[PDB]
This record gives structure tokens, C-alpha cells and sequence, in this order.
């Protein structure tokens, strides 16, 4: 109650083409929500 | 009183050269917060800045006493306040 | 101790006479805390306040100290440490191979 | 939007494991001030991400939110953030006010207790009513007589004083607790709080006199939680909590033992003025502590106790009879000093 | 919860390091474990 | 023979056996040879060397010794030959075998 | 000079033992230069860059500048220089 | 008894207390507890070394990618 | 002292260990005695 909601991560493994929307809509928000990639997975991660 | 009366201390008074910035002197310090003698053409006076300083937080509570001088001053007066005003042994 | 203590001096057979001696204090603070205590001073005071902090931080590193020296402590410590040395092990002999066939290619273009 | 996107990496520098990442991803998303990056951190109850990120060095901090946070992570229950807070800088002087102290009693976060019970029970005996409304604020002087109840005896708490009952009809550093551990120790020993009051216990001064008071509260709790018929499990942890803080106080005499003799018994004797002017072999007297007592310090000082004002120390009895039937033998006698041990009943 | 996870990725099906795998499976259930998080995933028993 | 002697040193440092170390050296060369005057007689010696002196002192953890003198002081030769016939004599004798 | 300080943290939680661990810095770079003026006055320090909190005593040295390092190194030899040449107790 | 037995009765406790001093290092030092006070201070200086190899590794290995690059 | 004192190649003068040994007898340091007696010092010429 100090005035702050819930936190909100998105953890992306792999992906294809969708993904690089769903985080472009993550990223392009109010309020904002960062996203944690992991590399080693390959496709959209590792273009990422 | 005797540490006023003993150490001196220098203070910025200039013709505040801009060099860079404008608000820069060569002492660094900003053009409207002025109160070697080569291009800083400082003043002698005594001390307003000494005593003990009470470090509040990071962790432990430590009192340090502490002194402003001037970077001339000969060193026997020094040691002879860490020696008597300060009371540390050799 | 307590309850000879707190009893009169006099023994029972000649106690009537201690008996009308508190009956007559009485009815004179009528008329104008049950313990042994030491009641010291204040410098004596802050002296038994350190020699309780003394004690205190000797008791608790002493117990840390007998924690970390037990014969269970370091065989613990010991099997992480060994686990952790040979994941890295693992690590350095792959880095190890890569390197050889860098070698390899390096002497060819050579 | 380059700054929210945050890239673990196998091997190298990428955080070595996907938590940091994820939670330090977290925090500079919310990109708020350090007291909301620390409720945060309260409230995911990680205290190495709090230490190694919020806590770095040069990190600027508003004014009144440490202590804020301080009681947050102390009614929540967090022993490892009011440590990781007392190590910064946040002291309990400055800190524990009546008014906080209040605040912590009446709280509801944290663990269960029966505190609330005690309190009805001794508001059903002071006033013959019955059951508190529940929009009730637990005052002060409300604890103090819960206290007296469980101490026993002719216990007095300094909040029943005349002092403290004046202090508080006037305001509800005069309001700040001069020895404020002494308070938190028994606030979390009330509300069933055991490593609070174990951690609370290492800091500040009288640690024998609150070990044996936190133990004869356990004990008296653990009584009273059997004879209203309540869950037994929480009267055999009440009854181990007694019995831990028993040990310690006994651990505690063995340490004084073995460092100083005369400074354990001057330990043993000396009167406890936050603690109804009592002693700490009256405390552990008053606790049943057997180990306390049958501990050898504790003996020889009751044997010096036994003496009176009398060295002697060599072939006792016959020389004592010898006094009584022979007045012109108690001259004779090695007597102690005027102060070298004066145990006194009313000074 | 105390944290919300939204772990998205690619509906196919796909393999990964074994270690990589180990190492965030650990991380995944450390912080949903220790935070007392939730974990928003696609479902179905597909890919990530 | 100093590093012989460290050896030795830590052998019965932590060893329980008895090595049979005999050593050779001239009998003009070593320090204190008045100390080393007797018949059948245990006689102190001193493991102090002097840096002054040019003489050194014997190795303090050798079992036996063969000091072979030529009548000279302060001078060496007066033991390899007599090392090698004795070497050449004990390789002579047939082993127990 | 941090790891000095993180030093003498431990030592604080190593033991009672006191170190006089004297600091030697410019006068000019020190962070929240108002809050250290008074003569022989307990002036409270927050923990440019800031004062290490587990220090014992300062011998804070003013060329006139502010913000620039050099206003200390030739005292602080000096000052080596004259303790050294003063005969020990023996 | 003489002189002569004087001395080796001499040199026979001289054997006892050589024989006590050396069995009782040999049991210390052939217990358990020593053996793991050893074994985990030898595994701390062991672990410390091979993370640093470790860390030498990857920049040599940094090292042979640029040199074979400039190949 | 043993490091470096007591290293190979330093001269040593007349009688000034055995006023070490006196020194090391009277401020109860066990360990320099052991050291002083392995360099040479003989209790039998030493002790009046």
C-alpha cells in the first residue's frame, strides 16, 4: 500500500514471429513491462 | 581556540578565468559562489572548519575529529596537534 | 536462605518478645521488596553492562566458531565445494578441447 | 525501448542464473525510489537483492522512509531485513516511539498469537464487558497488565507506573524508550515471534534478566494457552521457546563463569530497575529455572548469601555454635568488610 | 501473488542445452518459489 | 651434504627408522679438531659454524665417520681415494643371496 | 581508501581495537562542505565523493580548489618525512 | 647400577620419548578430524585456484578467436 | 625470525644469542627458544 501495483515480467524462450509483437506490445505500454530474454534456444531469442 | 589561531587556511578570490565552461573557474567551483596565488590569487585567513564529525548511518556509529588547513603549512605544528590537542601518542 | 532470612532472629521458644517489637514498629509507622539485591553505583554499573556485552559476544562466536570447526560443518562445506569444482572442471576441459581445435586451425592458416 | 529488455546469457557476465536477471529486470522497470524497490523486495522477502542491488553504495534515501520501512519489515516479520536495516544505518533509539510501539502491538500481518486472549482475560478481570469489540486498539497500559499477570507475583511493569500512565494521558525525547531492545524483546515474545526475539535478545544490555523474563513469559503463556483449551501445538512451542531462552540464560552464565567470577555475581545480584526492581536470581527463582540455580556460580553466591557478614569459609557449624552458646566466642571471628559484598533488602 | 510471470515462446516444439535447460528450469521454479509468484504459460504441453 | 643432512633432518622428523648415512670427509678440515680428542670417549661438539673460519663443522645428523687425515689442515684430496678403494672393496664382497 | 574502510568495518565487528587511521584528502572534493563548518563543534556527516565512515580522524588540506586532486600529496610527504625523522621511544 | 648403565638407560628413555612424542603425531594426525580439517582447507585453496583458471581460460580463449580472425 | 633472520648467510655475533635466549627465556616465548636451540644455541654452555 506505499502506491504500486502488482510486478509484471515476460520471459521469452525461443519464439517465432509472434513473440517479437507480443513484446513490442509489452515494451509499448502504460505502465511499461520489461522482458527477460534467454539465449542458447535460437529463433526469435537469438535474433533478440 | 588555538587551532583558529595556529592553522590558516586560503580562500578562492580571482579574476574567475572561464577557461571551458563559463560558470567554471580555475578553481572549478561556480561564478557566483566565490565568498596558490598564480592564477587563483588566493587569501590567507584563519579557520572556520574543524572539530568532530558524527558519521550518521553506514552502519556503526564513529565520531572522527577533523581540521581544515592550509596545504603550506609547515608540518611540526601538525604533529603537535595530532600529539597534544588530540591526545595520540608517538 | 530466603525464608532464614526473612525470619525473625530470635528463636521460636523466645520469639514473643521479637513479635511485640514488630507489633510496636508498626503501630508507630501506623501512628507518624521482599528480596537480597546489591544496589551498586552507576560507574559500576556500566562496568557489569560491558562485562555483559563481553560475555555476550564471546558466547555467540564462540557458538559460530564450534558451528564452523564441527567435523558435519566442513564435510558440507567440502561436498558443495567438490560439486561445484567439478561442474567447473567440466567447463574448462570443454573450453580446453575448443582451444586444441583453434590450435588446429590456427596452424592451418598457417 | 531498448532499457527494459534485459538479456540473460549461458556462461560469461549474464548473472551467472536467471533470478537476478529477472528480478533486477524487475526493479529498474518499476523505476521508482529506492523505498518502493525495497517494499518490493520486503514483499518478495529476498533479502540478498535488497542487499546487493537497493543497498549499493551511493544510493540516495528520502528522509523518514528507512524507518518507515523498518516498521514495515517488523510487523511483517522479516528478521533479515531489520538486520540488513540495522546495518544501515537505522538505529532503535531513534526509532521506537510509543506511538510505533503501539502500532507493532496492534498489528495484524506476521504469524498468529494469543495476545489478544490475554489482553480480554485481564480486561475481564479488571472490569466484571467480557469480550473486546474488535475495532479495539490495544494500549500500552493494557500489555503492561498482561504482563504482571503472566511475571506474577509482585511484578510491577513500568508501563502500570504512575509515570508512564501520566505520559501517555498527556501525549494521547520524552516519548522515546531509553532502553528500546528491552521493549521489542518482550513485544515479540508476546506475539509469538521467536527468532525476532532471539535476534532482538543479542542486541542491547541486560541479556540475563530479558532471557530469564522472556523465559518465565513463555512459560506462563504456554499455561495459560493449555488452561483456556486452545490448540496444544502452540503450548509445546511456547513451552520450547521457554526452554531455548532457558538454555541461553544458562549459556550466559556459564560465559560470565568462566570470564569473572565476582562480575558474575555482581551480574547475579544487582537490582534490575527496568524490571520491577527484582534480581536475576529472583527471576530465575521465580521461572523454576532448576539448571539456573544448580549452576555453580549461582550456589556459591547463595553460600556467601548464607554467611551474612562473615568470612569463616572453614570447619562451618561448630564454630557458629560456639557464638550462640558462647557470646565471648562471636568476638573472636573473622568478619567481611563494610562493602565487600552488602546483600540488602531496603536500602 | 507478489509477481506476475508471462512465459511465452513458440507453440512448436523444440530442444534445447541441457544445461541451459537446467539452469533456467532452476531459476523458473526458485523465483516462482520465493516470491510466491504465478506463471502464465500457454497450457498445452508444447515446446516452452 | 647440507641438503643430505635436511633430508635426514626430516626423516627423523617423521620416520622411525635409523639410516646408516657414513660419511667421508678430511680430517684437517673440520672445525673444533681438539673437541673430536679421546679414546672411546663421547665427546661434545658444537653445530656452530663460524663465517669467520674457512673450516667447517661436520653434518650434525650423519650415524658414523671415516675423517681421514693426510697431515694436512684446511685442505681436501685426503678422502677420494680411500672413499673409492673402500666403495671398490665393499662391491668386492658377495650379497647375502 | 574503500577497502580500507570495509577493513576497519570488520574490525569494528573484529574487536573493540581502535586503529588511528588518519585520511589526508583535498579539501575541495568533499561532498557537503557547509555541513562541515564550525569551530570545535559535533557536526553531523552523511555517508564529488563522500568521506570514508570508518575513519578516525582527517587532515583535510585547502589549495583554494575545488574539485581537483593534488592539494594534499606534498604535505602528506612532508608531514611522513618529519614523523619519520623523530627519534622512536627506544 | 654404574656409569655405563647409567648411559644406556639414558639413551632408552630417550627412545621412549622420541617413540611417544612421534606415535602421538602419527595418531593425530591419522584421525578422521584431521584428515578433514586437511582435505577442506587443501579443496578451499584448490577451488579459488581453478575458478582463476578458469577466468585465464576464457581470455586465452578470446585471445586465439582474434588471433585466428586476423588469419 | 624464521623467514628471514634466521635465513642462510647471516653473520651472527659473539654472545648475542645467548642474550636472545636470556631475552626470549624471560618474556616466556616457547617457540623462540625452540628456534634459538635449532640454530645452534647449547643449553650446556649456555645456562650459569
Amino acid at each position: 500500500r506505499i502506491g504500486q501495483g502488482v510486478p509484471v515480467v515476460a520471459l521469452i524462450v525461443e519464439g517465432g514471429p509472434n513473440v517479437i509483437s507480443i513484446v513490442l506490445e509489452y515494451l509499448r505500454d502504460t505502465p511499461p513491462v520489461p522482458v527477460v530474454v534467454c539465449d542458447g534456444s535460437g529463433r526469435a531469442s537469438d535474433i533478440l | 581556540s588555538w587551532i583558529e589561531r595556529a592553522f590558516y587556511k586560503r580562500e578562492c578570490v580571482h579574476i574567475i578565468p572561464s577557461t571551458k565552461d563559463p560558470h567554471r573557474c580555475c578553481c572549478g567551483r561556480l561564478i557566483g559562489q566565490h565568498v596558490w596565488s598564480i592564477s587563483k590569487h588566493t587569501q590567507l585567513s584563519p579557520t572556520d572548519a574543524f572539530g568532530t564529525i558524527e558519521f550518521q548511518g553506514g552502519g556503526h556509529s564513529n565520531k572522527a575529529m577533523y581540521v581544515r588547513v592550509s596545504f603550506d603549512t609547515k608540518p611540526d605544528l601538525l604533529l603537535h596537534l595530532m600529539t597534544k590537542e588530540w591526545q595520540l601518542e608517538l | 536462605i530466603m525464608t532464614f532470612h526473612e525470619r525473625p532472629v530470635l528463636p521460636p521458644p523466645l520469639i514473643i518478645f521479637s513479635h511485640m517489637t514488630m507489633i510496636f514498629q508498626h503501630l508507630c509507622c501506623r501512628w507518624r521488596d521482599y528480596g537480597l539485591k546489591l544496589f551498586i553505583t552507576d560507574d559500576e554499573l556500566k562496568k557489569v553492562h560491558d562485562f555483559e556485552e563481553q560475555c555476550i559476544e564471546e558466547y555467540f562466536r564462540e557458538k559460530d566458531d564450534r558451528f564452523n570447526s564441527s567435523n558435519d560443518e566442513r564435510i558440507r562445506v567440502t561436498s558443495e565445494r567438490v560439486e561445484n569444482m567439478s561442474m567447473r572442471l567440466e567447463e574448462v576441459n570443454e573450453r580446453e578441447h575448443s582451444m586444441k581445435a583453434s590450435l588446429q586451425t590456427v596452424d592451418i592458416r598457417l | 525501448k531498448k532499457e527494459l529488455i534485459t538479456v540473460f546469457r549461458m556462461g560469461s557476465e549474464g548473472h551467472q542464473d536467471i533470478d537476478l536477471a529477472i528480478l533486477t529486470a524487475l526493479l529498474k522497470g518499476a523505476n521508482a525510489s529506492a523505498p518502493d524497490q525495497l517494499s518490493l523486495a520486503l514483499a518478495w522477502n529476498r533479502v540478498d537483492i535488497a542487499r546487493s542491488q537497493i543497498f549499493i553504495y551511493g544510493q540516495q534515501w528520502p528522509v523518514g522512509s528507512l524507518e518507515q520501512a523498518m516498521l514495515d519489515a517488523l510487523v511483517l516479520d522479516r528478521v533479515d531485513f531489520v538486520k540488513l536495516l540495522i546495518e544501515n544505518g537505522v538505529s532503535m533509539h531513534r526509532f521506537l516511539t510509543i506511538s510505533r510501539l503501539e502500532e507493532l502491538y496492534n498489528t495484524r500481518h506476521g504469524p498468529s498469537n494469543t495476545l489478544y486472549h490475554l489482553v480480554r482475560d485481564v480486561k475481564k478481570r479488571e472490569y466484571p464487558k467480557g469480550n473486546l469489540p474488535p475495532d479495539y486498539r490495544i494500549s500500552l497500559i493494557d500489555i503492561g497488565l498482561v504482563i504482571e499477570y503472566l511475571m506474577g507475583g509482585a511484578y510491577r511493569c513500568n508501563y502500570t507506573r504512575k509515570r508512564f500512565r501520566t505520559l501517555y494521558h498527556n501525549l494521547f525525547e520524552i516519548n522515546h524508550f531509553p532502553f528500546p531492545f528491552h521493549e521489542l524483546m518482550v513485544w515479540a515474545v508476546l506475539m509469538k515471534r521467536q527468532k525476532m526475539a532471539l535476534f532482538f535478545w543479542q542486541h542491547g544490555e541486560e541479556a540475563m534478566a530479558k532471557a530469564l523474563v522472556a523465559c518465565k513469559l513463555c512459560k506462563a503463556m504456554a499455561h495459560e494457552a493449555s488452561e483456556n483449551d486452545m490448540v496444544d501445538d502452540i503450548s509445546q512451542e511456547l513451552n520450547h521457546n521457554s526452554r531455548d531462552f532457558g538454555q541461553l540464560a544458562v549459556e550466559l552464565l556459564d560465559q560470565s563463569y568462566k570470564q569473572d567470577e565476582q562480575l558474575a555475581m555482581k551480574l547475579l545480584t544487582y537490582e534490575l530497575k527496568n524490571w520491577s526492581n527484582a534480581t536475576c536470581l529472583q527471576l530465575a527463582v521465580a521461572a523454576k529455572h532448576r539448571d539456573f540455580i544448580a549452576h555453580t556460580c549461582s550456589q556459591m553466591l547463595l553460600t556467601d548469601m548464607w554467611m551474612g557478614r562473615l568470612r569463616m569459609r572453614k570447619n562451618s557449624g561448630l564454630k557458629v555454635i560456639l557464638g550462640i552458646l558462647l557470646p565471648p566466642s562471636i568476638l573472636s571471628l573473622e568478619f567481611k568488610n563494610k562493602d565487600d559484598m552488602p546483600y540488602m533488602t531496603q536500602a | 501473488p507478489k509477481l506476475l510471470i508471462s512465459v511465452h515462446g513458440g507453440l512448436q516444439n523444440f530442444e534445447l542445452q541441457p544445461k541451459l535447460k537446467q539452469v533456467f528450469g532452476k531459476g523458473l521454479i526458485k523465483a516462482a518459489m520465493t516470491t510466491g509468484a504465478w506463471i502464465f504459460t500457454g497450457g498445452v504441453n508444447t515446446g516452452v | 651434504i647440507r641438503h643430505v643432512g635436511d633430508a635426514l633432518k626430516d626423516h627423523a622428523s617423521k620416520s622411525r627408522g635409523k639410516i646408516c648415512t657414513i660419511g667421508i670427509a678430511p680430517w684437517g678440515i673440520v672445525e673444533n679438531q681438539e673437541d673430536l680428542i679421546g679414546r672411546d670417549v663421547v665427546r661434545p661438539y658444537q653445530t656452530m659454524s663460524n663465517p669467520m673460519s674457512k673450516l667447517t663443522v661436520l653434518n650434525s645428523m650423519h650415524s658414523h665417520f671415516i675423517l681421514a687425515d693426510n697431515g694436512t689442515t684446511g685442505k681436501y684430496g685426503a678422502e677420494v681415494k680411500l672413499r673409492r678403494q673402500l666403495e671398490k672393496h665393499i662391491s668386492l664382497q658377495k650379497i647375502n643371496t
